[PDB]
């Protein structure tokens, strides 16, 4: 069974540009563009881009990133404090009949 | 409360049917002429067969109504609504909130369930806009017109034909009705419809110029019965008068078996 | 009803639903000249009847059954899945399509997707979604563990595997049902204009016989036909 | 003219929709009365 | 907006069954397909369970197959899952996920999230 794989966790100071990067096998994320969800710790995970580059009505224009290959790359610009949350790739799997979701990054400011 | 005189008003085309330069006289629920129309200006309304909504500018305020036996889930209750873009009708059934209004909207029911049917269509509606609701055989009708108008005190002194715009197959019991508004952080007459016989004008277009009502004064029922809209000198027999039986009494004669 | 019938995964027989079909024309005669189903049978119904005589609240069922058990499922007809999953009326006024599912509804590892009610208290009331999750009880041999006294457990995996024979292998099978309703709405499913010769002519609603010449009267675009005196039809949109 | 849009106590004033929709056995008394009725105004109208 | 409630969730025994219930409102519920996500504290979120429009079982989670069940009711507007042979890494959190696409074969995001609730399996 092919798992999504995120970095553990990720610190950068407010202003600094973040990369996250989400692994998978070439017929989960080849087939589907993956969906990334922002979840705030306590809190019910939140959609953040929904077909890859393309943001839901309520999501920053700052937040970016460009899905390549079988890699998909969350980009986080003009970072704040309070932005800090787990980050997880949402990716359905062809091959395996499933939906697959990745590990998380956890993103903080110190 | 503050009644007044509609002047020859909420006469519909009866029938999608063109005649031309035929004086034809049809027997169909229309608004008896110089009759009582009440001045508003939100009660649940009865229905009674049918209603002659009028509004006198609105000033864009007018923007719904609502169809219901009981107003709430147990039964399927109809739905008009403008959401000042587009109309919007659905035959859901909701529970209706007491005081439902129109940024602040959504409000007027909680339930949504059982959904029937949907349909969206072009907005219906200084401004004078008139309305005929009717439900004959579970085919609810919207007839209008809508047409400019100064000195709106009260509704004028003219004729002017409904032409339909909706037949919507519902097939629901309609009795009880009550008008939408806007409420922002001016006055909606209504009529009812009796059985009445008209004698229906059309011109050379097919459009209805004049109508006289045959049950308003013997002058009217003298014109029906000629088919004509001038008589001549004369003496005319209209109609029969009979008088009827009040009581109903039976007598009998005044030995019981053991 | 295509997509309906062209979903990509079909409900199990415990969790049959309907779906409404209402406000659309739905073209009958299409289904029977694709000729693309294995079984097709109507009861109560004729295929050119139901194209000229429609019944307003048409309503599609999508179940997954074993060609073999196929037969039970059918209206006057009793059978251990239709008793506790999905139940006809006898006198049923409506049509059944069936069509092999083995190239998409049947896995070589096997599916948990289509489950049955081997057991359940009562017999199904027709038209009667099942909805008893809890195991037999009867307060005779009642506890979350399984006495094994007919107990066990009502829903069971349905296994339909490549190897399977062909009554093994899963069948869609859809059920449309007609009835008539005081409803006006009705889901109901066109030649050529000869002009200046005698024909027969079937406008919306109104027949008769005559000569057809292009008219100078302008009707509103609300009026379908004309009359005049004496009420005679003489113009026709 | 215009009394040739009554029932006289068939069931339609016109002849097709009452043999379309009628067992020809059946549609022969509507029928009849139609022919009674029509004759009958017809012999009124010549009289007069 | 969309409110995903979430309940029949509790501490319960291994050998025992527990039944979720989630209530769909603010959006047609046969519209859009409907699935379950769990999410143990600590750890990532694990999708669970997928239903559809016509209510077919899109499938189950390979760890919960055979002993999950998904079923939904669209006059209700309401989808249950019913859990079974329940044990210790059985015990999360479970969301209720409104899934835009009915196939969810692909392109397939989740609009709303329900709030949840734990699902506690001890002895
Ligand atoms: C309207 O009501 C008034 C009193 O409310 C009455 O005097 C008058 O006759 C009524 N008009 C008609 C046409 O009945
Ligand atoms: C929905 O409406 C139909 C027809 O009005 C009725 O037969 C049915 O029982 C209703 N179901 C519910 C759940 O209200
Ligand atoms: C309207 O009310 C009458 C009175 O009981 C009832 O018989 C009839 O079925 C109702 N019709 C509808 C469409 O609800
Ligand atoms: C009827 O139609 C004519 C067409 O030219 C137009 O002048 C107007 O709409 C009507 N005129 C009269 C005299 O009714």
């Amino acid at each position: 069974q092919s798992v999504l794989t995120q970095p553990p966790s990720v610190s950068a100071a407010p202003g600094q540009k973040v990369a996250i990067s989400c692994s998978g096998s070439t017929s989960n994320i080849g087939d589907n563009f993956v969906s990334w969800y922002q979840q705030f710790p306590g809190t019910a995970p939140k959609l953040l881009l929904y077909d890859d580059a393309r943001r839901p009505s309520g999501i920053p224009d700052r937040f970016s990133g460009s899905k390549s290959g079988t890699s998909a790359t969350l980009g986080i610009t003009g970072l704040q404090t309070g932005d800090e949350a787990v980050y997880f790739c949402s990716t359905w799997d062809n091959s395996l009949n499933v939906v697959l979701f990745g590990g998380g990054t956890k993103l903080t400011v110190l | 409360p503050a009644y007044t005189n509609s002047f020859t008003r909420g006469v519909y085309y009866p029938d999608k049917v063109f005649r031309s330069s035929v004086l034809h006289s049809t027997q169909d629920l229309f608004l008896p002429f110089f009759s009582n129309v009440t001045w508003f200006h939100n009660p649940v309304l009865p229905f009674n067969d049918g209603v002659y909504f009028a509004s006198t500018e609105k000033s864009n305020i007018i923007r719904g109504w609502i169809f219901g036996t009981t107003l709430d889930s147990k039964t399927q209750s109809l739905l008009i609504v403008n959401n000042a873009t587009n109309v919007v009708i659905k035959v859901c059934e909701f529970q209706f909130c007491n005081d439902p209004f129109l940024e602040s909207e959504f409000r007027v029911y909680s339930s949504a369930n059982n959904c029937t049917f949907e349909y969206v269509s072009q907005p219906f509606l200084k401004n004078l806009r008139e309305f005929v609701f009717k439900n004959i055989d579970g085919y609810f009708k919207i007839y209008s017109k809508h047409t400019p108008i100064n000195l709106v005190r009260d509704l004028p002194q003219g004729f002017s034909a409904l032409e339909p715009l909706v037949d919507l197959p519902i097939g629901i019991n309609i009795t009880r009705f009550q008008t939408l508004l806007a409420l922002h952080r001016a006055a909606y007459y209504v009529g009812y419809l009796q059985p009445r016989t008209f004698l229906l004008k059309y011109n050379e277009n097919g459009t209805i110029t004049d109508a006289v009502d045959c049950a308003l004064d013997p002058l009217s029922e003298t014109k029906c019965t000629l088919k004509s809209f001038t008589v001549e000198k004369g003496i005319y027999q209209t109609s029969n008068f009979r008088v009827q039986p009040t009581e109903s009494i039976v007598r009998f004669p005044n030995n019981l078996c053991p | 009803f295509g997509e309906v019938f062209n979903a990509t995964r079909f409900a199990s027989v415990y969790a049959w639903n309907r779906k409404r079909i209402s406000n659309c024309v739905a073209d009958y005669s299409v289904l029977y000249n694709s000729a693309s189903f294995s079984t097709f049978k109507c009861y109560g119904v004729s295929p050119t009847k139901l194209n000229d005589l429609c019944f307003t609240n048409v309503y599609a069922d999508s179940f997954v059954i074993r060609g073999d058990e196929v037969r039970q499922i059918a209206p006057g007809q009793t059978g251990k899945i239709a008793d506790y999953n999905y139940k006809l009326p006898d006198d049923f006024t409506g049509c059944v399509i069936a069509w092999n599912s083995n190239n998409l509804d049947s896995k070589v590892g096997g599916n948990y997707n289509y489950l049955y009610r081997l057991f359940r208290k009562s017999n199904l009331k027709p038209f009667e979604r099942d909805i008893s999750t809890e195991i037999y009880q009867a307060g005779s041999t009642p506890c979350n563990g399984v006495e094994g006294f007919n107990c066990y457990f009502p829903l069971q995996s349905y296994g339909f595997q490549p190897t399977n024979g062909v009554g093994y292998q899963p069948y869609r099978v859809v059920v449309l049902s007609f009835e008539l309703l005081h409803a006006p709405a009705t889901v109901c499913g066109s030649t050529n204009l000869v002009k200046n010769k005698c024909v027969n002519f079937n406008f919306n609603g109104l027949t008769g016989t005559g000569v057809l010449t292009e008219s100078n009267k302008k009707f509103l675009p609300f009026q379908q036909f004309g009359r005049d005196i004496a009420d005679t039809t003489d113009a026709v949109r | 003219v215009k009394q040739l849009s009554s029932n006289f106590g068939a069931i339609s004033s016109v002849l097709n929709d009452i043999l379309s929709r009628l067992d020809p056995p059946e549609a022969e008394v509507q029928i009849d009365r139609l022919i009674t009725g029509r004759l009958q105004s017809l012999q009124t109208y010549v009289t007069q | 907006e969309v409110q995903l409630v979430e309940s029949g969730g509790g501490l319960v025994q291994p050998g025992r069954s527990l039944t979720l219930s989630c209530g769909a409102s603010g959006f047609t519920f046969e519209d859009y397909a409907m699935h379950w996500v769990r999410q143990a504290p600590g750890k990532g979120l694990e999708w669970v369970s997928g239903i559809d429009w016509n209510s077919g079982v899109i499938g189950y989670a390979d760890s919960v197959k055979g002993r999950f069940i998904i079923s939904r009711d669209n006059a209700k507007n309401s989808l249950y899952l019913h859990m079974r042979s329940l044990t210790a890494e059985d015990t999360a959190l479970y969301y209720c996920a409104k899934d835009v696409y009915s196939e969810s074969g692909s392109g397939s995001y989740y609009d709303y999230w329900g709030q949840g609730t734990l699902v506690t399996v001890s002895s």
